RNA sequence: AGCUUUACUGCAGGCUGUCGCUGAGGACUCUCACUCCGGGAGGAGGACACCGAUAGCCGGGC
RNA sequence: GACUCGUACGGUCACUGAAUCCUGCCCAGUGCAGGUAUCUGAACACCUCGUACAAGAGGACGAAGGACCUGUCAACGGCGG
RNA sequence: GAAACAUCUCAGUAUCGGGAGGAACAGAAAACGCAACGUGAUGUCGUUAGUAACCGCGAGUGAACGCGAUACAGCCCAAAC
C-alpha cells in the first residue's frame, strides 16, 4: 500500500495548489521574517529529506537556508574591456542557487558537513532550501553502517569542492557517455571548459 | 531598353527551340530557418556579434537583368547570364 | 615651497613598527595592520602569487 | 573622464557631510498615549545650528526636558500643550482635525505620528484651509495644495525667525561661515570654468557650455547637469 | 595615451510594456500577500509599488 | 548610504559675476518640456496558416518613444545678401 | 595573434575568493551505438587525429566511440512488507 510519505511527495509535486498552496502562503511569512540559516526541528518535507538520507537521530542536522534570486549581482568593469567582457546585467553565476545555500549552511555549522539539500519553495525574490547536515564526530553517527562514511577525514568540506549531491550535477558529472567529456573526472583536470 | 515578353529561342530542356515567356525574377521569402540563421542566434550574444553585427552594402549605379525564361510547352524555366540595364520593359 | 628636500623635513610621523606576529617593520601603527603579513587584517598569512614569476 | 562633483557628494565622504556632532536636536512631535493632558514650561530659547533659526527647550509635566521647533511669540514662562484637547493658541500642537480653519500651522505632519515634516524653515507656514472627515487640506509654502490625514499633528504659528533671508550676506565671509554649518561643499566653480575631462560643460578655448543646458529626465548620473528637465526657461513671455 | 562628437560597435543608467511574487468580487470595487506610518492598538497604501526576468526607446555617463 | 539632528525663508543643478543705467528682435535647426485625432511603435498573451508537436510566416492590439502640434533663448545659438 | 579591428584569439591563461589529502577528483550505466547474435564502473598512458566539429567559414580552434596498455572491485540506502 502507499507509504504515508508517498502523500508528501506527491503534495510537493505541486506546491501552487491545494492545502500545500494554502501551507506555503502562510509559512512564507514566517520566513521571510526568520533569518539567513535558521535550523529547524523537523524536515518541511519528510519523504524528500528521508529519500535523501535523513534520519531522526542524534547528529542528524536541518536547516532551512534562504537566497535571493536572479542572476549574478555584478559590479560593472573599472579598466578597459572589449565589449564582449562589458557585460554586467546577463552574467549569470555558474553555482546554482541550491549550491550557494548549502554552503552558507555549511559555514553556519562549522563542524558539520553537508549530507544534501532539497528545494521548499521560493517567493518572488528569493529562494529557500533545506539543508541536511551531519555531526562528523558524534558516535550515534560514527557508528552508523549507513553514514558513518561521511566521518572520513577526505570528506570534509566536502560541499565546498562539490561533492555534494547538487555539486556533483552542477559541475555536469550527471551523464557517463557523450556530453560529459569536459566534465569528468573533474572540470579543472579537463582545463575549465564544461 | 525594351524587350518582348514573348520570343522563340532554345529551351535546354525540351533539347529544341519554342516560345518562352519571359518574366523578372520576384524574390522568394525567407523561412529563416536555414543554416544561417541558426548560427545567426546561437552566436549572438554580449558585446558586438562580428559578422552578425554588420549592415547591408549598397548599390552598383545599374543592376543587371535577373529573368526568368520560360518554355510555352514544358513549362519549364532556365537563367541566363544578365547585362546592365538602367532599365527594362516588356512588350505586350 | 619644493616637494622635494623641503618637505622632508616634516617627516617625524610613526607609522610602520616591528609587528608582533612577523617580526618585519611593516605593522601600521595608525592602521593596526601589517602591511607584510596581514596581522590585523587576516587571520591567514598575508601572500599573493604575483610575488614570484607565474611558472614558479 | 572623471567623476563629476555631484557624484563625489553621494560617496558621503567629510567635505560633503553636514556637521551632525555639532547638532542640538532633532526637532520631533513627542507621542502621547492619548488624552492631550500632556503640557509643559517654555525654559529657554536657543540658537539651532541646523536651521539658523531659535528653538525653545521645553519641560513636560513627566519630566521630560526636549527642544522644539519654536514658533514666532514663543517666549521663556510661556506654557505649551499637546494633544487632542490642546487650546488653540500659538506653540502648541494638535491634529489637523482639532485646528480652526484660516489658521497658520507650522511642522506639519505627513504621516500623522512621524513628527512633522512640511514647514520648518524661519518664517514659514502652512495654511489650513478644508476640514473633513477625510481629508484635510493643507497650503504649504511652495504653494501647492496638499491633501492630509485630519489625523496628521501640526503646530500653530508661523515657524520662528522670520525675514532672515531679507539680509544679504553682502560678503564671501559670511557665506562662509554659514556653508561650515551645512552639510554642503563651497565655493562653487562653475562646470563652464572646468576641463572638459572634469564636467560636461568644460573644455574650449573660451567660457560657453558645449551643448545646450536643459538635460533629459533620463539622463544619467555623471551627465545630469545644467537645467534637469526644465519645462521651459528665461523670464519670457 | 588623454579628450570630443549626430564616427563604428557596445556597456551602465533612466523611462516604458510584459511575466513571476499575485489574492477576492476596457473600466471598477475589495483585503489576505507585499510596502510604508505608529511604542502598541491601529492607520495609509494594496495586488500596485518594491524586487527578480524580459522587451522597446533614450543613452560619450562609461 | 550622503544630502539629513535638514523640509521650499529649504537644497539640489546650472549660468552670470559688487554698485549704477539697462538687458531689443528670433522657437526655423538643436535641446528640454507639455499635448496629441490620425500615422509609426517590441516582447508576452491572443487569432490565422504551417508542423500528429516544433521551428517559421501573417494578423489583431499597441506602452514609452517618434511623426505632428504647442511652450520655452538670463536654452545651445542667430541677428545677412 | 588576426600583419588595422569588434566575434574569434591570447585563455578559462595570469591573477583573485573558498577548501581536501598524501595524493586529490572520478566511479559501478536512464552508458556505448566499430548497429551488433557486439562492448560492459573509473582514472591514466599510447593511438584514434590535427580526424569529426567550430570559425569576420578569416586567422585560428579541436574532441569522442573504438583499439593496445596500466590497474582492476564491487557495493549501501529511500520505499513496498
Ligand atoms: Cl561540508
Ligand atoms: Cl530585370
Ligand atoms: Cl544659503
Ligand atoms: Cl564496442
Ligand atoms: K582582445
Ligand atoms: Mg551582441
Ligand atoms: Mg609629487
Ligand atoms: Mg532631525
Ligand atoms: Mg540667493
Ligand atoms: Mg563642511
Ligand atoms: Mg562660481
Ligand atoms: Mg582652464
Ligand atoms: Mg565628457
Ligand atoms: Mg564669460
Ligand atoms: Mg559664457
Ligand atoms: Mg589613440
Ligand atoms: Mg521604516
Ligand atoms: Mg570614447
Ligand atoms: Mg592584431
Ligand atoms: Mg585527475
Ligand atoms: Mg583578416
Ligand atoms: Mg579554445
Ligand atoms: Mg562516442
Ligand atoms: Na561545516
Ligand atoms: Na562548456
Ligand atoms: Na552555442
Ligand atoms: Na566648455
Ligand atoms: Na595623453
Ligand atoms: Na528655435
Ligand atoms: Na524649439
Ligand atoms: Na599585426
Ligand atoms: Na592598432
Ligand atoms: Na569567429
Amino acid at each position: 500500500a502507499r507509504s504515508a510519505y508517498s502523500y508528501i511527495r506527491d503534495a510537493w509535486e505541486n506546491p501552487g495548489d491545494g492545502q500545500l498552496a494554502e501551507l506555503q502562503w502562510q509559512r512564507q511569512q514566517e520566513w521571510r521574517n526568520e533569518g539567513a540559516v535558521e535550523r529547524i526541528e523537523r524536515p518541511t518535507r519528510l519523504d524528500k529529506a528521508r529519500s535523501q538520507g535523513y534520519k531522526a537521530k542524534q547528529g542528524v542536522i536541518v536547516a532551512r537556508v534562504s537566497v535571493r534570486k536572479g542572476s549574478a549581482r555584478k559590479r560593472r568593469h573599472k579598466a578597459g574591456r572589449r565589449s564582449k567582457r562589458q557585460g554586467v546585467t546577463r552574467i549569470t553565476r555558474r553555482k546554482d542557487i541550491q549550491r550557494v545555500a548549502e554552503e552558507r549552511a555549511s559555514r553556519t555549522f562549522p563542524n558539520l558537513r553537508v549530507l544534501n539539500s532539497y528545494s521548499v519553495g521560493q517567493d518572488g525574490r528569493q529562494k529557500w532550501h533545506e539543508v541536511i547536515l551531519i555531526d562528523p564526530n558524534h558516535p550515534a553517527i560514527q557508528n552508523d553502517d549507513d553514514l558513518s562514511w561521511i566521518c572520513a577525514d577526505d570528506q570534509a568540506d566536502r560541499v565546498f569542492r562539490g561533492l555534494t549531491g547538487a555539486g556533483r550535477r552542477n559541475r555536469g558529472l550527471s551523464g557517463k557517455g557523450k556530453g560529459s567529456e569536459k566534465t569528468r573526472p573533474s572540470l579543472r583536470s579537463n582545463g575549465g571548459k564544461g | 531598353m525594351q524587350m518582348p515578353r514573348r520570343f522563340n529561342t532554345y529551351c535546354p530542356h525540351c533539347n529544341e527551340h519554342q516560345e518562352h515567356e519571359v518574366e523578372k525574377v520576384r524574390s522568394g521569402r525567407q523561412t529563416g530557418m536555414k543554416w544561417i540563421d541558426r548560427q545567426r542566434e546561437r552566436n549572438s550574444g554580449i558585446g558586438n556579434d562580428g559578422k552578425f553585427s554588420k549592415v547591408p552594402g549598397g548599390d552598383k549605379p545599374t543592376k543587371k537583368t535577373d529573368l526568368k525564361y520560360r518554355c510555352g510547352e514544358c513549362g519549364k524555366a532556365h537563367l541566363r547570364e544578365g547585362w546592365r540595364a538602367g532599365r527594362l520593359e516588356f512588350q505586350e | 615651497t619644493g616637494a622635494g628636500t623641503p618637505s622632508q623635513g616634516k617627516k617625524n610621523t610613526t607609522t610602520h613598527t616591528k609587528c608582533r606576529r612577523c617580526g618585519e617593520k611593516s605593522y601600521h601603527t595608525k592602521k593596526k595592520v601589517c602591511s607584510s603579513c596581514g596581522f590585523g587584517k587576516s587571520a591567514k598569512r598575508r601572500d599573493y602569487e604575483w610575488q614570484s614569476k607565474a611558472g614558479e | 573622464g572623471r567623476r563629476i562633483q555631484g557624484q563625489r557628494r553621494g560617496r558621503g565622504t567629510s567635505t560633503f557631510r553636514a556637521p551632525s556632532h555639532r547638532y542640538k536636536a532633532d526637532l520631533e512631535h513627542r507621542k502621547v498615549e492619548d488624552g492631550d493632558v500632556i503640557a509643559g514650561t517654555v525654559v529657554d530659547i536657543e540658537h539651532d545650528p541646523a536651521r539658523s533659526a531659535p528653538v525653545a527647550a521645553v519641560e513636560f509635566e513627566d519630566g521630560d526636558r526636549r527642544l522644539i521647533l519654536a514658533p514666532e511669540g514663543v517666549g521663556v514662562g510661556d506654557e505649551l500643550q499637546v494633544g487632542v484637547s490642546a487650546e488653540i493658541a500659538p506653540g502648541n500642537t494638535l491634529p489637523l482635525a482639532e485646528i480652526p480653519e484660516g489658521v497658520p500651522v507650522c511642522n506639519v505632519e505627513s504621516s500623522p505620528g512621524d513628527g512633522g515634516k512640511f514647514a520648518r524653515a524661519s518664517g514659514v507656514n502652512a495654511q489650513l484651509l478644508t476640514h473633513d472627515r477625510n481629508v484635510a487640506v493643507v497650503k504649504l509654502p511652495s504653494g501647492e495644495m496638499k491633501r492630509l490625514d485630519p489625523q496628521c499633528r501640526a503646530t500653530i504659528g508661523v515657524v520662528a525667525g522670520g525675514g532672515r533671508t531679507d539680509k544679504p550676506f553682502v560678503k564671501a565671509g559670511n557665506k562662509h561661515h554659514k556653508m561650515k554649518a551645512r552639510g554642503t561643499k563651497w565655493p562653487n566653480v562653475r562646470g563652464v570654468a572646468m576641463n572638459a575631462v572634469d564636467h560636461p560643460f568644460g573644455g574650449g578655448g573660451r567660457q560657453h557650455p558645449g551643448k545646450p543646458k536643459s538635460i533629459s529626465r533620463n539622463a544619467p548620473p555623471g551627465r545630469k547637469v545644467g537645467d534637469i528637465a526644465s519645462k521651459r526657461t528665461g523670464r519670457g513671455g
